């Protein structure tokens, strides 16, 4: 089976495998056949009277645990603290960036960028705004965030797009979120042996925790990175590991966490610093961005993207990235071995996560901009190490236009609005064609790579499947990127690859058909954009031709994101199985009882053509019910 | 029943009641008489610049039904529906044609039916100089006889030539608005298909000043779209026909204005119910400068 679809992707391999460094690719093959009951999800190891493994077939083989707990209870169990884990994860980033945004000062390195969205934030937050200082109505709203995290009395504050349809519908069903951390303690208290021993509300616990990362913990880490960093526009930027400089210093942002790479942004603009560079011996300072820290940096600034998550390791078998420096979540610690084989100063800045073997410089919070001067610092003076005679950059790089927020949509939705008749600011218009059928439905594809599916490649003809159908696409994290090396992120696209409907509605709007909302925890954006359309639809988000796609996930935040999508009314196809076939219960619940619940459900769907075919059928029914 | 539905229906219809007139054409008249438009070069215009082909005798006109038969695809997508618009099209001239060649004279004073060369060629010159700034077709009824004569005297007063299909003649001479060549208000018929007798304004318009040879469709679509500044006012309660009708205009790139409350399409189908902003309204769709 071919590694990727993405020539510098093969070029780069050819490379490693000349250089005698392993890769991920290679890693998985040494893992040989995986386990089977691991695979299937009945494998058991929450005590130590474990660890236990039942079939994955009923009515054969050992059926229980040594407790008693059947298959269902094990699968159900082991989904809800994936669940738990990725809900983990976004909460953490969101909290950070609350924690940020309280310390933010006029005359500091964090201010506010964007005051008329901080307003509408604590509009939502229910923070008085009239005649007061712009940095205590920040401090005010940052208190309200990190409220949502750990309150123990009174309801947590959720945003005004959310339909209230929807969330009488969480009340009723018993899943109504919490304090985000309650909520996963919730989660990981019931998994523990001898709590709960029953799919239905194990599942349901995993949604309610979920609901706690896309609605409260990815939506508030989104907005307050608006409001300090500034709110994402239009704008171009370059993609694929054809980005790195030969003549230039490389320095190659990895991760998620998005303080530390707007303060090496703005250090990379420091004339101290570019006459370091040129000292040194190199032309400038060339920062590339990979993941969901470049997403956020190439959104909001046009920084290059090097690549997605599977690539990183190439991004260093290139020989020319002097510096790279990761803040948390998705950094294979294979970096660290890799980095020996090159000059690369693999650099760790975050107490949450430290990697044997590699260089750490905690990033400093209280004086950001110091800190990230004095990292930056050590990448350039790496330069000096450059092997040129090691360094070979593949001349593939690929134009992309991105940072369509929703503002940025509102705006461009604004040009095809008759001023005679109005309203403005509204996404009216994107509801009006897809009321009138001009567009099918709009899907979102979010997700990673993962070696069991050939790189990119379920991404890119998942994407070129739903805009050949006249589905809109909005793409965050890796598969945007995939998107972007591919030039799906062109308006050219619009007439190469879209439909009739998509293709009149990019013209007229000057759109590309592929629009980047941005990194993973941005997908609460996707959120907030269907919740507004169904808020001028009168409708629950379950009503609307929407879908959600995950063609090539592999991290827990993936499984918690699926959860809370389908658990908001969105129907979600996953392009890689969740270890759940082993429980006959838990697929039943996922993929048929969940639509009696929230009017939503999964679908796995391994081949990406039968997957679009399945999203296309799926919003011709509910735009049947829906009378559209 | 949604937008593509209720194109798919008029069409339809349109389609039934063109094999009617044409089975009666046939019975009464035979399929070697001739069949024409009074004095055009272009025999059927929207037929000639679809396929290329003249139709000259009534078994030719009985043969144009599979174009509109071909045109109709019933499947949800944009360009299913601007063809669906494109059958209705071809169905009302084809209606007009078998009207033409039953009654010696289909329409009365002051209905003026189809539209000679010559006239086209007199229109041309004010057309691309300006003087014509663009194109009102007006279709169906207003409330009042009031509005309809204050919105159709407006757009004379701006210049504009405006046409009128259905009751809405009757409320503008109800309305004292003075109509005729000269003064830019043509009463076109009372029935919807005598709007296709404005569309083949627009098709003869690519024919002779833009010299797109006829079976060039995407040429003559094109041509309409970029060129002709046409734009239509429905008003009153819409069928399924009006709406397919309005769909044709649109695939001629024609932005279609209703005070009906319709599936918005922008910058294509829109409503705007206040009909003193009407005016202004179809003025911006159709980008038109006074
Ligand atoms: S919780 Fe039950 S099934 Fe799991 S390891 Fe312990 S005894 Fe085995």
């Amino acid at each position: 089976k071919a590694k990727s679809i993405d020539q510098a992707t093969l070029q780069l391999l050819d490379k490693a495998k000349q250089d005698g460094v392993e890769t991920v690719w290679d890693r998985k093959a040494d893992m040989k056949v995986q386990c089977g009951f691991g695979s299937a999800g009945v494998c058991c190891r929450n005590c130590s009277m474990g660890p236990c493994r039942v079939s994955p077939v009923p009515g054969k083989g050992v059926e229980r645990g040594i407790c008693g707990a059947t298959a269902d209870v094990i699968v159900s169990r082991n989904f809800a603290r994936m669940v738990a884990a990725g809900t983990a994860a976004h909460s953490d980033h969101g909290r950070s960036i609350a924690l940020s945004l309280y310390h933010t000062s006029k005359d500091g390195d964090i201010k506010v960028k964007d005051e008329n969205k901080l307003k509408e934030v604590a509009k939502s937050f229910n923070v008085e705004t009239e005649g007061r200082d712009i940095y205590d109505i920040a401090h005010d709203v940052a208190k309200e965030g990190l409220s949502n995290y750990g309150k123990q009395l009174g309801e947590v504050t959720l945003p005004p797009s959310l339909p209230e349809k929807r969330k009488e519908l969480w009340r009723k069903l018993g899943v109504y979120p919490r304090a985000v951390d309650r909520e996963i303690a919730a989660v990981m208290h019931s998994t523990h042996i001898g709590c709960n021993a029953d799919a239905e509300a194990m599942i349901k616990m995993s949604m309610r925790c979920s609901l706690t990362d896309g609605w409260m913990g990815s939506f508030m880490g989104t907005e307050f990175s608006d409001i300090m960093f500034g709110t994402p526009h239009s704008i171009d930027t370059e993609a694929n590991l054809g980005v790195l400089e030969k003549n230039s210093v490389n320095v190659v942002l990895h991760g998620h966490e998005p303080l530390l790479s707007e303060m090496v942004v703005e250090a990379a603009s420091d004339p101290e610093l570019v006459e370091l560079a040129k000292s040194v011996g190199a032309d400038g300072i060339n920062l590339c961005g990979m993941c969901c820290t470049g997403n956020e940096v190439s959104m909001r600034h046009g920084i290059k993207i090097a690549g997605n998550f599977m690539q990183q390791e190439l991004a260093v078998v290139t020989g020319a990235v002097d510096g790279l420096i990761v803040d948390v979540q998705c950094i294979m610690p294979a970096l660290a071995k890799l980095s020996k084989s090159y000059h690369t100063k693999f650099i760790t800045t975050s107490p949450k996560a430290h990697i044997t073997d590699s260089i750490y410089m905690e990033f400093d919070e209280e004086n950001p901009l110091d800190s990230a001067k004095k990292i930056l610092k050590e990448a350039i003076l790496n330069f000096k190490n450059r092997d040129q005679s090691k360094v070979m950059i593949p001349e593939l790089k690929c134009k992309a236009i991105l940072g369509y927020s929703v503002e940025e949509i509102i705006n461009k939705l604004d040009k095809v609005v008759n001023t005679q008749i109005g309203p403005m600011q509204t996404v009216k218009p994107l509801a009006d064609v897809l009321v009138s059928g001009v567009l099918r439905g709009a899907a979102a594809v979010v997700g990673c790579n993962n070696p069991k599916v050939v790189q990119d490649s379920a991404h890119i003809e998942t994407i070129k499947g739903l805009i050949k159908n006249d589905v809109i696409v909005v793409v965050t994290g890796c598969a945007a990127q995939a998107a972007a090396k591919y030039g799906l992120l062109q308006k050219e696209a619009a007439e190469k690859y879209a439909g009739p409907g998509l293709a009149t509605v990019c013209k007229l709007v000057d759109i590309p058909p592929v629009l980047h909302m941005g990194s993973c925890v941005d997908i609460s954006r996707i959120l907030d954009l269907v919740g507004r359309v169904a808020n001028l639809l009168g409708v629950d988000m379950s009503d609307l031709p929407v879908a959600g796609v995950a063609p090539e996930w592999m991290s827990e935040k993936a499984v918690a994101i699926g959860t809370y999508v389908v658990t908001s009314g969105i129907d979600t196809w996953l392009g890689v199985a969740p270890p759940v076939t082993g429980g006959p219960e838990v697929v039943d619940i996922l993929t048929n009882k969940m639509e009696d619940w929230v009017g939503a459900k999964f679908f796995i769907e391994t081949d990406p053509h039968k997957a679009v075919e399945q999203i296309v059928n799926r919003m011709n029914e509910k735009r049947k019910k829906l009378g559209i | 029943m949604n937008l593509f539905q209720t194109v798919f229906t008029g069409s339809k219809q349109a389609l039934a009641a063109a094999e009617g007139i044409v089975k009666q054409a046939v019975d009464e008249k035979g399929r070697d008489y001739k069949v024409a438009f009074p004095d055009t070069a272009y025999s059927l215009p929207v037929i000639f610049a679809a396929t290329g082909k003249k139709i000259t005798n009534v078994g030719e006109l009985e043969g144009a039904l599979d174009i509109v038969r071909s045109l109709i695809v019933e499947e949800e997508m944009l360009d299913k529906l601007l063809n669906s618009g494109l059958a209705t099209a071809v169905a009302a001239e084809i209606i007009e044609a078998a009207k033409y060649v039953l009654s010696d004279a289909p329409y009365a004073e002051p209905c003026v039916g189809f539209i000679s060369d010559p006239i086209i060629r007199s229109l041309g010159v004010p057309l691309v100089t300006g003087d014509i700034p663009g194109v009102a077709v007006i279709l169906g009824e207003c409330p009042d006889s009031e509005t309809a004569a204050k919105i159709i005297k407006d757009y004379q007063s701006k210049g504009l030539l405006t046409c009128l299909v259905g009751k809405v003649i009757d409320q503008a001479i109800e309305g004292k608005v003075k109509m005729g060549l000269d003064l830019r208000v043509i009463p076109l018929g009372y029935d919807v298909t005598s709007v296709i007798h404005v569309v083949t304004i627009a098709i003869r318009a690519a024919l002779i000043f833009g010299g797109i040879k006829g079976g060039q469709l995407n040429d003559i679509l094109k041509y309409t779209a970029e060129r002709v500044p046409a734009f239509v006012n429905a008003f009153g309660p819409l069928s399924e026909l009006v709406v397919s009708a309005g769909a044709g205009a649109i695939a001629l790139g024609f932005p279609v204005l209703t005070d009906q409350v319709v599936p918005e399409v922008p910058t294509l189908l829109l409503t705007q119910k206040d009909y003193d902003k009407m005016v202004k309204t179809s003025l911006e769709a159709r980008n038109i400068k006074i």
